[PDB]
RNA sequence: AAGAAAAUGUUUU
RNA sequence: AGGGGAUCGAAGAUGAUCAGAUACCGUCGUAGUCUUAACCAUAAACUAUGCCGACUAGGGAUCGGGUGGUGUUUUUUUAAUGACCCACUCGGCACCUUACGAGAAAUCAAAGUCUUUGGGUUCUGGGGGGAGUAUGGUCGCAAGGCUGAAACUUAAAGGAAUUG
């Protein structure tokens, strides 16, 4: 080594980094939409939810938290905002 | 790290570089802030309303999409806490060792833990007087304790 | 103890390394030849050398031994000349006239060539 | 005479090399104490002590003598050799060849102002051997050498006019001490400044200039 | 940091941790607390007058011999006693 | 270094490193002045005319000499795509 | 000595110390 | 600066391939050899055989620079590489260190040993590490063929490479010693195939 | 001066480990402390497997093996010769023989 | 913790330079790493540096030329008169004829021969040489 | 599998 | 001070050894070993390495969490948990290689970034003894702990390594 481009780092390199120790820091977290067994609404739900989030308009559970990421309670459609 | 410990944990939120709201979010920020004060209403406190408001709806952050810290609406809305939410958590906890504690009376290490979550708090309350969010005669006392956490 | 030491090792080392095509493996006359070939200083020491320069014969008879170089440089020599000649170089043949490689080798390939038989597996 | 080996040498005796700075300048190994005698005729030589060590074995005190000796002019070349033999006069000769070998150059400079013939250091140096570290300060004109005697001996067989020096360590240790005040010695050529900034186009060894020097006819 | 403190306004720490250690140096001590004139026969002064006592023969430390030849003395000053050495060959026959 | 008028009265201006910028002392014997020749119109690798790299002892001894002499090649021609500047 | 043993003799030597300073008034 | 003649050609990068050159080290490899093309699974590491080329026409350029073809020295301690070392100083006027380097032969300059190089060339750096270290002593520049689990400490130009296949031992010295040829003029056009055959570097068994 | 790197033990983020007693003098040793070999000998070897056969009811027995974990101190170890003085740089070498 | 960000970003800087890098990437770059940084640039110790903004206190990426021997702090900021600079540059520097200490002066972030020809003093904030 | 007893040596070269 | 007291076992009793052997070894055995309620506050309480922060080599394991995979296996019914494999990452107990560097050396990824000496901060040392003693204070039921000299004495004591 001993000469490296710093400032443009490689992509993958950057996807392999902590997301601390990124050349600028951001969430690898993302929002979805997740389409609720009733209607009226797709509900946007947190990939890292603590949550047992359920549909607005009714009570199925739509994500269950776990230690990193959310579950998906393994019926649902789930789009990536 | 680690105030009272020796840990040198780094896990921490990650908020993103863009201070605006993100291109697929599209409620208002009234209605947002109307959110905001309902869980407050219903009793939540800031930190439970943003992981409400980002869990099962989209705000990614209540600073960014209403302009404003979601505490700092509270106040505006007159729902502000007498004491402020992390000083009332140590103190739940300082009041819970406590009574494990006065309980079989044997555990040092509860014992030890107690002077760690007590020198916690008094720390932070130096600091909420200092800033004058407590009033500057406020002390904690283990006998009030209880019931000022409830 | 009858182990040589190296005023006899390394003369009878000498005496085969250039006399090769010289005195046989029988001691009666590599003594002789000892005699006319080096100017040993005592008949002891001759026979002694002598006698290892016998042994040392007997066991080139059965295959070359270290540090022993003398008209073995020949065929050594020509034994280097090749081992494959005109047969197969391992290339373009032993095959269905193609390269059996990988795929993270067939991506390799085609980085720059765009022309090369692949038969990737 | 000579017979060299080591073509850097075959250059030397055949006058292909002139300087020892070409030598200095492309880091080529010295071998043979007759290139540093033929191209630093001026060099002498001075003792700076002798010590018996000794070797405990079977009725022990094998009581070996060992020399320190510095070379040098007093221009620019200086050399540090430690010889240990069984008689005096063998280690004083064999520590001047490898003396001679060690020869190196030192960078003097100016303490202030540019005015000619550079009097002391042109940076501050430091060398450390064992517990012993040797520094260097460049001192205004007319100071002299602060040192002890064999650290300015030493110094004056550099070429020196004006320095000071500070040490810390056991310096009573005197092979110590004068390795590490050569050392100090030999890093005034390996610090480098703004006047050494500028960009060279990297000179071709004398090797590879006459390469016809190696062969047997 | 080197176990010190480097703040700007440190000064009364080093200070006085400066003053603390110098108590273990021997002459700071002994000058501070006034020794030499507490104790120290020669309270203080670099010589004293007193009165021959006794006349001893002190034996040499190894690896040596041959018994010194001093003196018991009485100071005249404070009254105390110390052995003093008579260098020379004899000069204890001049001291009575 | 000069003195007045302007003459060089310091002594073997010293080589620097390629890599480091980093003076060559006269005694670092890992240091390495690499000739690499030049091709003119198809080869005859033309004696005497060279590319000139000197590393320092510091750069061979890390290990990085290899990185470079990749790069200050590269940089100068006489290499297409060993080294890359992101990574 | 061992100094283990010093410290037992040290420790022994200061209570007999203060024994006999209490005995004295 | 290498016209496109120089540019690697399908014939050589078949001789390579075939010769299994471009099969690297398992996922153990040294973070200072860049030359990794994407790794495929079980393990191996696939050699960008492109630098591999570039860089072994690199240190024939170098080769080619030194004044005195004896001045090279070409050093093998496997077993594996003797052959190739050996045939690359007939060819080249190279001079050759095949099996045991007498520790010493860059320094002590005494009869009987005492090469003086303007340049080494080593099969192996861990198998060479003597030779290595006393060109780190005496000033003299390092080609080695390097895996990539290869030690790079004093090693100037790495031509990245499989040095656990006597095959792609073989081949690598016979296309250095090909191109210091072609770079030479020995070689008088760099069209023909060298018809001297690309086992010859190859080691003898049996 | 510290002759092991580690130390004579094997006790890095413990701080204390409970004793095991010596099987051949009973001296109080640190569990990681002690030289530990497991022994797994036949039941009879005893050049005396043909003749039990012989003399068993079974065919093929298979007759079974003790199990017993050996824990020796250092001065038991080294005087029974278990672990040997080594040299300073063999010292470093863990792997068993 | 971090009580100084510029003796973080000089020792990280002198480490890659003495590691031989050409770059260095220093955390946080604040406004007095800048000034520093500046003077280091203008006398030519550094090369090019860029400044990465996060949303925090942001990052400098540094390119190093290999003429820098050390740049270091004076902790703490010493007050020094217009006397006591000659005495700090003795101190400190190689030689009289380069290498700088640099002071932070109520007519800004200098070296000290700037400091001297505009007659100004200040606290002293490091070296570089 | 393991294998009893063994204290002492003046001072300075 | 109660309880408990199997085992082992300061003291002690004893057999042996021995020149002596109220030592090692052997057989018993009190206190103790355990517990409760209070005291004590010391250990080679050790990594003989204060704590916080930054940076500076290569590597492979391993513990906990997380991410990803056309992955292996386990069945529930598509999928999915669990275990495993590979890659990455944060945090941890460590280890191997090399030391640019450090060190008196032993050695050290810190004991490095120190005469090119300044990131913040606490504590401690100043030749060996006398001596952790005397004295005073304070704590303790006591044993003792913490704090803690001087007179006087002395040319070494000491660290690491080398050859015998
Ligand atoms: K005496
Ligand atoms: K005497
Ligand atoms: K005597
Ligand atoms: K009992
Ligand atoms: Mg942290
Ligand atoms: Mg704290
Ligand atoms: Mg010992
Ligand atoms: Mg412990
Ligand atoms: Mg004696
Ligand atoms: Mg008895
Ligand atoms: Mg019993
Ligand atoms: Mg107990
Ligand atoms: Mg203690
Ligand atoms: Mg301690
Ligand atoms: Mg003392
Ligand atoms: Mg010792
Ligand atoms: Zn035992």
């Amino acid at each position: 080594v001993l000469v490296q481009d710093l400032l443009h780092p490689t992509a993958a390199s950057e996807a392999r980094k902590h997301k601390l120790k990124t050349l600028v820091q951001g969430p690898r977290s993302y929002f979805l939409d997740v389409k609720c067994p009733g209607c009226l609404n797709i509900t946007t739900v947190f990939s890292h939810a603590q949550t047992a989030v359920t549909c607005e308009s009714c009570s199925t559970i739509l994500c269950t938290p776990t230690g990193g990421k959310a579950k998906l309670s393994e019926g649902t459609s789930f789009r990536r905002k | 790290g680690r105030m009272h410990s020796a840990g040198k944990g780094i896990s921490s939120s990650a908020i993103p570089y863009s201070r605006n709201a993100p291109a697929w979010f599209k409620l208002s920020s009234e209605s947002v802030i109307e959110q905001i004060v309902k869980y407050a209403r219903k009793g939540l406190t800031p930190s439970q309303i943003g992981v409400l408001l980002r869990d099962a709806h989209g705000v990614t952050q209540a600073r960014v999409i209403t302009g404003n810290k979601i505490m700092r609406i509270l106040k505006s809305n007159g729902l502000a806490p007498e004491i402020p939410e992390d000083l009332y958590y140590l103190i739940k906890k300082a009041v819970s060792v406590r009574k494990h504690l006065e309980r079989n009376r044997k555990d040092k290490d509860a014992k030890f833990r107690l002077i760690l979550i007590e020198s916690r708090i008094h720390r932070l309350a130096r600091y909420y007087r200092t800033v004058a969010v407590l009033p500057p005669n406020w002390k904690y006392e283990s006998a009030t304790a209880s019931a000022l956490v409830n | 103890g009858r182990v040589r030491t190296k005023t006899v090792k390394r003369a009878s080392k000498a005496l085969i390394e250039r006399y090769y095509p010289k005195l046989t493996l029988d001691f009666q006359t590599n003594k002789r030849l000892c005699d006319e070939i080096a100017t040993i200083q005592s008949k002891r020491l001759r026979n002694k050398i002598a006698g290892y320069t016998t042994h040392l014969m007997k066991r080139i008879q059965k295959g070359p031994v270290r540090g022993i170089s003398f008209k073995l440089q020949e065929e050594e020599r020509e034994r280097k000349d090749q081992y494959v000649p005109e047969v197969s170089a391992l290339d373009l043949s032993r095959s269905n006239g193609v390269l059996n490689v990988d795929n993270q080798t067939s991506d390799l390939v085609k980085s720059l060539g765009l022309k090369l038989p692949l038969s990737v597996i | 005479g000579w017979v060299p080996v080591t073509k850097l040498g075959r250059l030397v005796k055949a006058g292909k090399i002139t300087t020892i700075e070409e030598i200095f300048l492309h880091s080529l190994p010295v071998k043979e104490f007759q290139i540093i005698d033929t191209l630093l005729p001026g060099l002498q030589d001075e003792v700076m002590n002798i010590k018996p060590v000794q070797k405990q074995t079977r009725a022990g005190q094998r009581t070996r003598f060992k020399a320190v000796v510095v070379v040098g002019d007093s221009n620019g070349h200086v050399g540090l050799g430690i010889k240990t033999a069984k008689e005096v006069a063998g280690a004083i000769r064999a520590g001047i060849i490898i003396a001679k070998l060690s020869v190196i150059p030192i960078r003097r400079g100016y303490w202030g102002t540019n005015l000619g013939q550079p009097h002391s250091l042109a940076t501050k140096t430091t060398g450390k051997c064992g517990s012993v570290t040797v520094r260097l300060i460049p001192a205004p004109r007319g100071s002299g050498i602060v040192a002890s005697p064999a650290v300015k001996k030493l110094l004056q067989l550099a070429g020196v006019e004006d320095v000071y020096t500070q040490s810390n360590g056991k310096t009573r240790t005197l092979e110590n001490t004068l390795k590490a005040a050569f050392v100090a010695i030999g890093n005034t050529y390996g610090f480098l400044t703004p006047n050494l900034w500028a960009e060279q186009p990297l000179p071709v060894s004398p090797l590879d200039i006459y390469s016809d020097e190696a062969s047997a006819q | 940091g080197k176990g010190k403190p480097r703040g700007l306004n440190s000064a009364r720490k080093l200070r006085v941790h400066r003053r603390n250690n110098r108590w273990a140096e021997n002459n700071y001590k002994k000058r501070l607390l006034g020794t030499a004139f507490k104790s120290s026969p020669f309270g203080g002064s670099s010589h004293a007058k007193g009165i021959v006592l006794e006349k001893l023969g002190i034996e040499s430390k190894q690896p040596n011999s041959a018994i010194r030849k001093c003196v018991r003395v009485q100071l005249i000053k404070n009254g105390k006693k110390v052995t003093a050495f008579v260098p020379n060959d004899g000069c204890l026959n001049f001291v009575d | 270094m000069e003195n007045d008028k302007g003459q060089l009265v310091e002594l073997y201006v010293p080589r620097k490193c390629s890599a480091t910028n980093r003076i060559i002392k006269a005694d670092d014997h890992a240091s390495v002045q690499i000739n690499v020749a030049k091709v003119d119109e198809e080869g005859r690798a033309i004696p005497g005319e060279y590319v000139t790299y000197a590393l320092s002892g510091y750069v061979r001894s890390r290990g990085e000499s290899d990185d470079s002499l990749n790069r200050l090649a590269q940089n100068d021609g006489l290499l297409k795509n060993v080294w890359s500047y992101s990574r | 000595m061992r100094a283990k043993w010093r410290k037992k003799r040290t420790r022994r030597l200061k209570r007999k110390r203060r024994k006999v300073r209490a005995r004295s008034k | 600066s290498l016209p496109a003649t120089f540019d690697l050609t399908p014939e050589d990068a078949q001789l390579l391939l075939a010769a299994n050159t471009h099969l690297g080290a398992r996922n153990v490899q040294v973070h200072q050899e860049p030359y990794v093309f994407n790794a495929r699974p079980d393990g191996v590491h696939v050699i960008n055989v492109g630098k591999t080329w570039e860089k072994l026409v690199l240190a024939a350029r170098i080769i080619a620079a030194i004044p005195n073809p004896e001045d090279v020295v070409a050093i093998s301690s496997r077993t594996f590489g003797q052959r190739a070392v050996l045939k690359f100083a007939a060819h080249t006027g190279a001079t050759p260190i095949a099996g045991r380097f007498t520790p010493g032969s860059f320094t002590n300059y005494i009869t009987r040993s005492f090469k003086e190089p303007r340049l080494v060339i080593v099969t192996d750096p861990r198998s060479d590490a003597q030779a290595i270290k006393e060109a780190s002593y005496v000033n003299i520049p390092v080609i080695a063929l390097t895996d990539l689990d290869s030690p790079s400490e004093f090693v100037d130009v790495a031509i990245p490479c499989n040095n656990r296949g006597k095959h792609s031992i073989g081949l690598i010295w016979y296309l250095l010693a090909r191109e210091v040829l072609r770079l030479r003029g020995a070689l008088v056009d760099r069209t023909q195939p060298w018809s001297i055959m690309p086992d010859l570097y190859f080691y003898r068994d049996p | 001066p510290k002759k092991r790197a580690s130390n004579g033990r094997n006790k890095k983020g413990r701080g204390h480990v409970k004793p095991v007693r010596c099987v051949n003098c009973s001296k109080s040793i640190p569990k990681d402390k002690a030289i530990k070999r497991m022994a797994i000998r036949n039941i009879v070897e005893a050049a005396a497997v043909r003749d039990l056969s012989e003399a068993s009811v079974y065919p093929e027995y298979a007759l079974p093996k003790t199990y017993n974990k050996l824990h020796y101190c250092v001065s038991c170890a080294i005087h029974a010769r278990i672990v040997r003085v080594r040299s300073r740089e063999d010292r470093k070498n863990r792997a068993p023989p | 913790t971090r009580s100084s960000v510029l003796a973080d970003a000089l020792n990280a800087i002198n480490n890659a330079e003495k590691t031989g890098k050409r770059q260095v990437l220093i955390r946080p770059s604040s406004k007095v790493i800048i000034k520093f940084l500046q003077v280091m640039q203008k006398h030519g110790y550094i090369g090019e540096f860029e400044y990465i903004d996060d949303h925090r206190s942001g990052k400098i990426v540094v390119q190093l030329n290999g003429r820098l021997n050390k740049c270091g702090v004076i902790s703490p900021r010493f007050n020094v008169k217009i006397g006591d600079i000659e005495k700090w540059t003795a101190n400190l520097l190689p030689a009289r004829q380069f290498g700088y200490v640099i002071l932070t002066t109520s007519a800004g972030i200098m070296d000290h021969e700037e400091a001297r020809r505009k007659h100004v003093s200040g606290k002293i904030l490091g070296f570089v040489y």
